[PDB]
């Protein structure tokens, strides 16, 4: 009934290509011990089972020591398709298996020539119709979730095209003059985003 | 009597297991030779078991039924099984083929009390193909019908009135069997199915089943 | 395949309502998981089962919850009345050794106050604009989700009748358009990153799809406006030179 499990780091920023290490502690004496990845979609793929030493599969390494009472979770050259949450599923009852906090990993795809700008796009049916997308710009940019509770925007997402990978967030609101260059005001962008008149 | 109020865990789901989603064991021209008893290649299609054991209360009246064609019917289970990962144990429900057939079905009546009030229960549904029958294969029977019809092993949220019940098989040639139905020890099945442990096969000629139901 | 499968995957219902959850898991495996998960939270376990007998049942877990196993497999856990709170997403399993357990997609619960409540996404794509194509040589199409509840909404871009999944981005958690109200619609958005060369050319096909997870036909319907049904809405748009 009684079994604490909390996992180091809860909140992971790394570029991509990068190596990270990532730890799940527990309270009492532990028999068997799981691996998990959680995808946007919500499933559990079962990664690695590692109830004493070390297994080498793919691209992930695990570790595991029921002594120092710790298990840890090895990424090397992490990619955009690894970004989700990953959970520690530990065993004391009989055969019963408690998750944990969860460490919550999101890969940030640094692109190699960035340029950010804020373009203007047009419904295909309606002519009234507008939203903003500001893209090209660098993962390390922090677009906040603003502001006037009638404009809508939304959170950063990673494509790939090759080669070419690049960032994009979605401004739009139905209102009299919603101007391109009054959006994203509320969030920090650099100097050098370009800024075009329709 | 029969106190509800003792949950002791997850013993009402597994009751309910037992009685009402139950995969009743059923063979007539089956054969061992293996206190218990292994009967080899028993399941014909099931991925968790292929042989099923059969326990007894004493080892010397086991060799009775040990060597001949035996009738089966009980309730079979696989946690916390005596054995290898293949095998679902049992108790009791064993009946010899020689002279336990007849011509046309038996249809035991059964009776039913609510706190007092008399109710209606019909003879089609307890029924009986031998003529010495073990008390599991009238119990499991009785109890499928108490189920459906008054949630019998529900919790109080899931509409389950009855608190304290007792279930009695007629004196028809010796002394009746009683039974509580919420005293039954321990939470798990290899408990629970235990006091079919003794084998105790009566008579099924113009017999008669009593139920007492208390709602308090 | 995942190797679990759980029926329903989506699922709708009033305050005060009656609702049940099916899980096959896979033939061989002895053991059976359920469990809870919340938004941005780890999944809490509720109940687990070895062989034919339920093992144990949490401390936490209501009165109102009932895990049965019925003749087989496979395991069905039950609602009495739906309250606040229980709009989870619920994750079964399965063990052999029992070693590795095997998850499943999970049903997703929506406990709403009315049915009323449930309207259907509209799906509109945005023309690129010419100043893109002018300053970085390639075309990016945004599609855009509106007036949606509740948030089980599935988007995948669809290139001359043809699944396509390079140069797409989606968001990760959809926006509710108003977000001081209980049980308020949601909007989401995607965008398709393509060349110039190929948006120009009129023989290319670009439209946009919406998978939403509505009403079935045992829930009632009395409104005026249409029932809003398992239906996927979609925008289309042609190629310009």
């Amino acid at each position: 009934m009684g079994i604490q499990v909390e996992q180091s780091p809860p909140d992971l920023i790394l570029q991509e290509g990068a190596n990270s290490t990532l730890r799940c502690n527990f309270s009492d004496s532990v028999n068997n011990l799981q691996w998990f990845h959680q995808n946007p979609w919500g499933q559990l793929i079962n990664l690695f089972y590692i109830p004493s030493g070390t297994k080498q599969n793919g691209r992930l390494s695990a570790t595991t020591v029921a002594t120092e009472r710790y298990s840890l979770l090895y990424i090397s050259s992490s990619q955009t398709t690894d970004s989700g949450v990953y959970f520690c599923a530990v065993d004391s009852g009989t055969y019963k298996y408690i998750f944990g906090t969860g460490t919550r990993l999101k890969v940030l795809a640094n692109i190699q020539n960035p340029d950010p700008a804020v373009y203007q796009l047009r419904d295909s049916k309606s002519s009234d119709k507008s939203v903003c997308l500001f893209t090209d710009f660098d993962s390390q940019t922090n677009v906040s979730q603003s502001k006037d509770s009638d404009v809508y925007i939304t959170d950063k997402c990673v494509l790939d095209m090759r080669d070419f990978k690049s960032n994009s967030a979605v401004a739009w609101s139905n209102k009299s003059d919603f101007a391109c260059a009054n959006a994203f005001n509320n969030s920090i962008i650099p100097e050098d985003t370009f800024f075009p008149s329709p | 009597l029969r106190k509800k109020s003792e949950l002791q865990g997850t013993a009402l789901g597994n009751l309910k297991q037992i009685y009402y989603y139950n995969e009743k064991a059923k063979t007539e021209n089956k054969e061992s030779h293996d206190h218990t008893i292994l009967f080899k290649g028993f399941f014909t299609d099931h991925s968790w078991y292929n042989d099923l054991l059969v326990d007894f209360d004493s080892k010397d009246i086991v060799d009775k039924y040990k060597g001949k064609k035996v009738d089966l019917y009980g309730a079979y289970y696989g946690y916390q099984c005596a054995g290898p990962n293949k095998t679902a144990c049992m108790y009791g429900g064993v009946t010899l083929h020689d002279n336990n057939r007849l011509t046309e079905e038996k249809k035991v009546p059964i009776n039913l009390w609510l706190d007092g009030k008399q109710n209606t229960v019909p003879l089609e549904t307890v029924k009986t193909n031998k003529k010495n029958v073990t008390v599991q294969e009238l119990d499991l029977q009785a109890r499928r019908y108490l189920q459906e019809k008054y949630n019998l092993y529900n919790s109080d949220v899931f509409d389950g009135k009855v608190q304290r019940g007792l279930i009695v098989f007629h004196t028809s040639t010796e002394p009746s069997v009683n039974y509580d139905l919420f005293g039954a020890q321990g939470q798990y099945s290899n408990t629970l199915l235990r006091i079919y442990r003794d084998n105790k096969t009566i008579n099924s000629e113009n017999m008669h089943i009593d139920i007492y139901l208390y709602t308090s | 395949d995942t190797g679990v499968s759980q029926n329903p995957r989506h699922k709708i219902t009033k305050r005060g309502q009656n609702v049940t959850f099916r899980c096959d898991p896979i033939s061989e495996h002895n053991r059976l998981y359920w469990y809870r998960q919340t938004l941005g939270q780890g999944p809490e376990f509720l109940t687990y089962f070895q062989n034919e007998a339920q093992l144990e049942k949490s401390r936490l877990l209501s009165d109102r919850f009932s895990a049965e196993r019925p003749k087989g497999s496979f395991s069905t856990l039950e609602i009495q009345r739906t309250e606040q709170g229980d709009s989870a997403m619920y994750l079964c399993a399965s063990s052999l050794g029992g070693y590795e357990q095997y998850f499943g997609p999970g049903t997703r619960l929506t406990v709403t106050e009315d049915l009323k409540n449930v309207f259907p996404p509209e799906v509109a794509v945005f023309v690129p604009s010419e100043a893109e194509i002018s300053h970085t040589q390639k075309a990016t199409l945004v599609c855009l989700a509106t007036g949606f509840y509740p948030d089980h909404v599935e988007l995948s871009w669809w290139v001359n009748g043809k699944e396509v999944h390079s140069g797409v981005c989606t968001d990760p958690q959809p926006l509710k358009e108003q977000p001081a109200l209980n049980d308020s619609r949601y909007a989401l958005s995607s965008r398709l990153r393509v060349s110039a060369t190929f948006w120009q050319d009129p023989r290319n096909h670009f439209r946009c799809q919406v998978q939403f997870y509505g009403l079935s036909e045992n829930d009632e319907w009395t409104q005026d406006r249409a029932k809003p049904v398992t239906q996927i809405v979609s925008a289309e748009a042609w190629g310009r030179a």
